[PDB]
RNA sequence: GCCUG
RNA sequence: AGAGAAAUCAAGGC
């Protein structure tokens, strides 16, 4: 460790990237997550009272306490209602332009949001098949369920989806009807409520910088529309709030604060830290109250407030998925038993136990309400005696104090801590460090020293081909290295070395390095290597990390006209069809690898055929979002008739073509 | 004759769609957006890990049932006719012995990339400097574009370029006239018949100017912002024209 | 009713686990109360980490580190070199550990013979039952069942605390020893601009600095072994596969580092563990450093070497990660490049042939060292950290970044203040259990002064 | 005893 | 046996 601490030439801050041991394997969680889930569920109850009384805390519906109950020497798991109201009012009065932008978003952008975007989410636990399915499959199943039960067609907008979700809750019973196999399943109102409010918990895999593994939670597709609406509103408000680091890149605001200075007379300080048990000490009621205050002060109608409050209320009555169970050992044997079968350290929760889920009111889970939690943390800063620059990203936070004296700086730091406790956020005493005078700190993996913010990535770029195809993989790898270079992480030497390593790995992956089938075949047929994946020398350079391989080779003369014609021939049989743009030309090397419950693969293939026929027959859906008044059949018939009747073929041929139409 | 054959194939596909997928064919047209992303494959999170095995499989590539590629070439088996399957040497073989397309198609496909290469090679570099330069990142245009077209009008411009007769007159008056004219001029030869999937992407990359956060020692133009990844790295500053 | 409506039944369902209606309207006057806070103490002196007490931590990595050696063979294919080694061999046991029985040597030779005929895949005969733990899970389960008595208790897991072994310093010393030939061979990129030329020159100078070190040789060996084992991970799935570690020297002579065998693995998940019988050439054997390896004496052309056998079980993810071990070269490179780029910025003139003096807290009377030596040592330490990366290392580094920042602040006479009841050293110490590299880093941290005036 | 990996 | 660390692999399902 003394080697990573220079006292000349460079400073220890520059060597911070040495402390990142990401080149080794990342830790992977093993087996059951029940212990972690139960600990996360029980922490809020233990921290609700100064004395860890769990039985008394478990009877609290909305977790709110007076300041006398707020723990100053430890974590707290509640909020003060009056403080939350006052802080929300102060936040609204401080960032009025952001509130006006939110009003515009609600009045214009919100009605136009299509529920199809829900297909872009993460894995979802389908309440119909009782299994984890991708977002598109769960969304399609939920939409079909709503259509079947409501006997109506769901509108394209997201508000229509939310209205359908609300309407289906009224029905006493619901029914869903779906190799060939027909099955009908009937749910009661209580069963559907449990499915809607139930969360799916899973291990957080390949997470670095943590000794102990932790879990994440995701909601069901029924409540994903409201969550999406609330999160979009949170993002819209946060994008115009100076105190935030999620949507603005984070580095820009930290650099702006670093550039700021003073008159070399005022006392400066820099407090960088995290929040301990951030997700296990927040109450959804606080967030919903803050959102209600925001909307009410905005003049919004009642239905908007109800829509914004529904997801938080559903989250309050959450049924967290325990998982496989707790581990017990009768000597050398091992068994997994659910909570309540045998005594354990979490016996206090046996009362709130369902078939396999545990009902939890207090606290939250990581990975579900991030922007709302950030807003809750930010409203705290809006005090009358917190004149400083605060930047917070979910959990990490950095605060620059510029006061008149050291005692004032300490008072302001304590006020910040106590206000965060007021809202229900406890800054970790061990992980929070205040340095005076300001000029050194860390935030979101970016290290600020005097007047330079160096960005250090949590992981080095994967200098390996993605696995799609030679051209696409090469373009993506070069783009990734370029993004790392221009983000301040990699310099000329590091960038060039990373490119060299990536080139070696990319050549190896495609059997173009030693004596392989590809190289042997090319040599036996006098096929001169012309491309990088063919064994040719790397034509790319550090300056030319953005140019296409084919275009650069053509310009340099490494490829002749005949080879280009043969390669880019669109009739060749080996090509078909956020910050990961792919600008590779569609050459013959842009192929696809053949990658190789039975009642769902057939549906997927059928949908693939339908979308292919639409794409070839509708040369308009690849440019704009699909939209047409009517169903697929009507629009397809109209388009086909217009196309056929507009051709120059004779009447007899047109009639022959039309007659074959089914 | 080609139009009639294509229409007959489309009619056969319509028969297949209406006969095999009667339930799906009755859903809302907007429902397309939902099931265009339909996929049972999970988020692998590590396709690069399986790439090595996939490339070394006996028949990794999936090719259309074409006849130009011989079944056996110099003893090597190029394709497995039961989309058929073929080995990784097929693209290499096609690069030497294969059907040749018109030079116009090659120029059209490479228009964006060729323009980028020419832009890189059509400028000179000044004396590279070294010093304590602060590269304050700013949001600037990524790549120089054909013409200044607002993001809202980009889809309308693409529609006018490709299928102008399928859009409303009001939409027809929402797209840049110069951009649409020149894009149709340069994308006409064969890019605008069947290979629309890549033609639309090329057109968008030509007209769509995406803004990105890039390091800027000095104010960056789109031409410079294209190559800003090596003009400054907090320790040097190369001056262009 | 306007655009979105909530029915009465759904309203009642929503108002089930909360104290307010669908629209919360609490009747409390909004104000922020005053809470009695605590005092913000000052970290006058940097903390000291907890040095654990226990048996010295053995070498638990996959392959050998600094002790790795190779046998020189005449130029040829891998099959030719393997046949040459096998034909002239007098392997005899020297130190048999109960973890790796000496009988398992029969598996290695049978593989080498199988590799001399041109077929790396070999069928199990007798010794693969214990070599790769075939049907061992069933045996353990049956043994536990036959010895079952008592009452179920919440499963308690304990991590045996261990002290800093004395071989970490030896490995660090031996890893930076200079070699004869360059062990880093990467095809250079094309040059089209002065910037490209400067970048290529910097990369070439870095490779020259760190190319002829023992750490580079070990990195190349690890990369080759991991790549060859990962590639041949689904070749047969039911027979022993041979993945010899062979490199080519500039003269063309083969260099046999060792031999990795893959057992009849039954792998389903990406995190599953497949068995291995890594056989590698040592340079010096220490009983307390390799308690689980079994060491034999191998005689080739009169010369004598030590061959160590280990019965390991490694995951697909780890094999894939160590296949791309060359990335360990990226971290030191930047530190070198920056230093060079720091000297060019102060005079507006690049100088590739520059190695200034880096001052460090070194145990001896030496005030510091040179840039080249420091970069070589950084590469060695980073390689060791990457090899020994586990949750302990992750947490230790994550919580030691804070203390590194605090030390840097102290170096500039910046006062570091702390909240009430704060103990960052408490966060760091929980990550110090077994990892020998973490213990080495903790010892290095304790070596440096904790008070700055 | 049959089968995926 | 071994890998490993707060619970898993050292083959699973029918
Ligand atoms: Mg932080």
């Amino acid at each position: 460790m003394n080697l990573f601490t220079p006292r000349s030439e460079i400073n220890p801050t520059t060597t911070q990237e040495l402390l990142y041991a990401y080149t080794g394997p990342a830790p992977v969680a093993y087996g059951t997550r029940t212990r972690a889930v139960l600990e996360n569920i029980i922490r809020p109850y233990q921290y609700f009272y100064k004395e860890p009384n769990v039985q008394r805390a478990l009877d609290i519906k909305t977790g709110c306490k007076e300041p006398e109950d707020i723990n100053v020497e430890g974590p707290s798991s509640g909020f003060h209602t009056a403080s939350v109201l006052k802080l929300a009012d102060n936040f609204f009065r401080k960032y009025r332009p952001a509130m006006e932008k939110l009003k515009y978003w609600i009045l214009v952008k919100l009605p136009k949001l299509k529920y199809a975007e829900l297909s872009k989410g993460r894995q979802t636990y389908s309440f119909i098949h009782k299994r984890n399915l991708p977002a598109p499959i769960a969304l399609e199943e939920t939409v079909e369920f709503l259509e079947q039960n409501l006997r109506r067609k769901i509108g394209p907008t997201l508000l229509s989806y939310c209205q359908a979700i609300a309407d289906v809750m009224e029905l006493d019973e619901t029914t869903y009807e779906g190799r060939e196999e027909t099955y009908t399943i009937k749910f009661s109102r209580e069963e559907l409520w449990d499915q809607m409010r139930t969360l799916n918990t899973m291990w957080k895999h390949l997470e670095r910088g943590r000794l102990n593994r932790r879990t994440i939670a995701t909601p069901s597709m029924l409540i994903r529309g409201f969550v999406k609406i609330v999160e979009d509103a949170a993002k819209e408000i946060l994008e115009n709030v100076p105190t935030s680091g999620v949507p603005v890149g984070g580095e820009e605001k930290l650099a702006k604060l670093a550039s700021k200075q003073t008159f070399h007379t005022a006392v400066t300080g820099e407090l960088s830290g995290d929040q301990e048990k951030f997700n296990e000490c927040l109450d959804p009621d606080a967030m919903r109250l803050m959102w209600t205050v925001f909307l009410r002060k905005l003049g919004c109608p009642d239905w908007i407030m109800e829509l914004f409050n529904i997801p938080f209320m559903v989250f309050k009555s959450k049924l967290a998925d325990m998982g496989e169970g707790l581990v017990y050992t009768k000597g050398k044997l091992t068994d997994r038993k659910p909570l309540g079968e045998m005594p354990s350290e979490f016996d206090d929760l046996v009362r709130n136990v369902v078939g396999n889920s545990i009902s939890c009111r207090l606290g939250m889970f990581m990975g579900m309400y991030n922007l709302t939690s950030t807003l809750l943390a930010l409203i705290s800063i809006e005090r009358e005696e917190l004149t400083g620059s605060h930047v917070e990203s979910s959990d990490d936070f950095i605060h620059f104090f510029n006061c008149k004296t050291h005692e004032e700086m300490f008072k302001q730091a304590e006020t910040l801590r106590l206000t965060l406790k007021l809202v229900g956020i406890n800054m970790s005493p061990s992980k929070c460090i205040l340095i005076s005078p300001a000029g050194i700190g860390e935030f979101n993996s970016k290290f600020h020293h005097r007047d330079f913010v160096g960005n250090v990535a949590t992981e080095l770029p994967a200098l390996v081909p993605n696995g799609t195809n030679p051209m696409t993989d090469l373009a993506m790898g070069l783009n990734v290295i370029k993004h790392s270079v221009n983000t301040g992480q990699m310099n000329l030497c590091t960038g060039a070395l990373a490119m060299r390593i990536f080139n070696h790995a990319y050549k190896y992956a495609y059997m173009a390095l030693g004596v392989t089938r590809r190289t042997r075949f090319m040599e036996e047929n006098a096929i001169t290597p012309l491309l990088t994946n063919q064994g040719a020398s790397p034509v790319h350079s550090f300056s030319t990390m953005h140019l296409d391989e084919v275009a650069l080779r053509r310009h340099l003369g490494l490829l002749d006209e005949e080879t280009l014609r043969r390669i880019l021939n669109p009739n060749n049989p080996v090509t078909q069809k956020q910050i990961m743009e792919d600008y590779s030309v569609p050459s013959c090397f842009k192929y696809t690898l053949s990658r190789n419950h039975k009642a769902l693969l057939n549906k997927e293939e059928r949908y693939q055929r339908v979308t292919s026929i639409i794409n070839k027959l509708f040369p308009e859906v690849l440019i704009q979002e699909a939209s047409a008044p009517g169903t697929v059949r009507e629009s397809l018939k109209r388009r086909l008739e217009l196309v056929v009747e507009r051709s120059d073929l004779d009447e007899e041929r047109k009639k022959r073509i039309l007659s074959r139409i089914f | 004759a080609e139009s009639e054959c294509t229409l007959r194939a489309l009619v056969e596909e319509y028969n297949g769609a209406c006969k095999e997928a009667p339930k799906e064919m009755s859903k809302q047209f907007t429902d397309y957006n939902t099931f265009k992303r339909y996929t049972t494959s999970k988020k692998d999170h590590a396709p690069q890990m399986r790439l090595v095995y996939s490339v070394r499989k006996p028949w990794p590539i999936s090719m259309t049932p074409s006849k130009e590629i011989p079944l056996v070439f110099n003893g090597t088996k190029l394709k497995d006719t039961i989309r058929t399957r073929a080995n990784i040497v097929v693209p290499d073989y096609w690069s030497k012995y294969g059907s040749q397309t018109s030079l116009e198609v090659v120029n059209a496909i490479l228009y964006a990339e060729d323009l980028k290469v020419q832009r890189f090679f059509s400028t000179e570099w000044g004396e590279i400097r070294y010093g304590r330069m602060l590269p304050f990142r700013k949001p600037v245009q990524a790549c120089p574009t054909i013409e200044e077209v607002n993001p809202a009008s980009i889809p309308h411009t693409l529609l006018q370029v490709f299928c102008p007769q399928y859009t409303t007159l009001d939409s027809k008056r929402k797209a840049h006239m110069g951009a649409v004219e020149k894009l149709k001029r340069v994308m006409e030869p064969i890019c605008k018949v069947q290979t629309q999937e890549s033609a639309v992407h090329i057109a968008r990359s030509l007209i769509d100017s995406n803004k990105k956060w890039l390091p800027t020692v000095v104010d960056h133009t789109p031409r410079t912002a294209e190559m800003a990844h090596f003009l400054c790295s907090k320790y040097h500053y190369v001056h262009t024209n | 009713k306007l655009q979105f409506s909530v029915g009465t039944t759904f309203r009642t369902l929503l108002k089930r686990d909360t104290d307010w209606d669908v629209i919360p309207t609490p009747r409390v006057e909004p104000n922020v109360p005053r809470i009695e806070g605590r005092r913000w103490t000052q970290m006058k002196k940097l903390p000291l980490l907890k040095e654990k007490e226990g048996p010295p931590s053995p070498w638990r990595a996959l392959l050998l580190g600094a002790d790795s050696e190779y046998i020189v063979c005449p130029p040829g294919t891998d099959q030719e070199a393997i046949s040459w080694i096998h034909s002239q061999s007098e392997i005899e046991c020297i130190r048999e550990s109960k973890s790796t029985p000496a009988s398992v040597i029969t598996c290695l030779t049978s593989s080498l013979q199988s590799f001399a005929e041109g077929n790396p895949v070999r069928s199990r005969i007798h010794e693969d039952i214990i070599a790769f733990g075939i049907n061992k899970k069933q045996e353990k389960k049956q043994s536990a069942s036959s010895s079952a008595s008592g009452e179920w208790k919440r499963a308690e897991y304990q991590v045996e605390e261990m002290s800093l072994p004395p071989w970490v310093e030896e490995e660090m010393v031996l890893l930076r020893s200079d070699q004869e030939d360059n062990w880093i061979e990467l095809e250079k990129n094309a040059i089209y601009t002065e910037v490209d030329g400067v970048a290529e020159g910097l990369v070439d100078k870095y490779i020259e600095i760190v190319g002829r070190t023992k750490v580079a040789s070990v990195i190349e060996k690890w990369q080759i072994a991991a790549t060859r084992t990962f590639s041949q991970l689904h070749t047969d799935r039911s027979r022993i596969t041979a993945c010899p570690i062979i490199t080519r020297d500039p003269s063309g002579n083969c260099q046999f580092w060792g031999m990795v065998l893959l057992g009849p693995h039954h792998v389903k998940r990406d995190t599953d563990n497949a068995p291995l019988l890594i056989a590698e050439i040592m340079g010096e054997d220490t009983e307390e450093k390799y308690p689980k390896h079994s060491v034999f004496s191998l005689k080739v052309e009169g010369k004598q070497f030590l061959l160590s056998l280990k019965i390991t079980s490694f995951s697909r993810n780890k094999l894939y990660t160590f296949s791309n071990i060359r990335r360990v070269l990226i971290q030191p490179a930047s530190i070198y490049s920056q230093v060079v780029l720091s000297r060019a910025a102060e005079n507006n003139s690049l100088n590739l042939e520059v190695n200034p003096e880096i001052q460090l807290y070194l145990e001896g009377a030496q005030r510091g060292m040179t840039l080249y030596q420091w970069v070589r040592m950084i590469l060695c330490l980073e390689f060791l950290m990457a090899i020994y990366n586990n949750p302990q290392m992750e947490g230790f580094l994550a919580n030691m970044r804070r203390l590194h920042m605090s030390r840097h602040a102290m170096m500039e006479r910046r006062q570091v203040f702390l909240p009430f009841g704060s103990r960052p050293e408490d966060k760091v110490n929980e990550c110090i259990i077994n990892n020998p590299i973490v213990a080495y880093l903790a010892k290095g941290w304790n070596s440096m002064p904790n008070v700055y005036y």
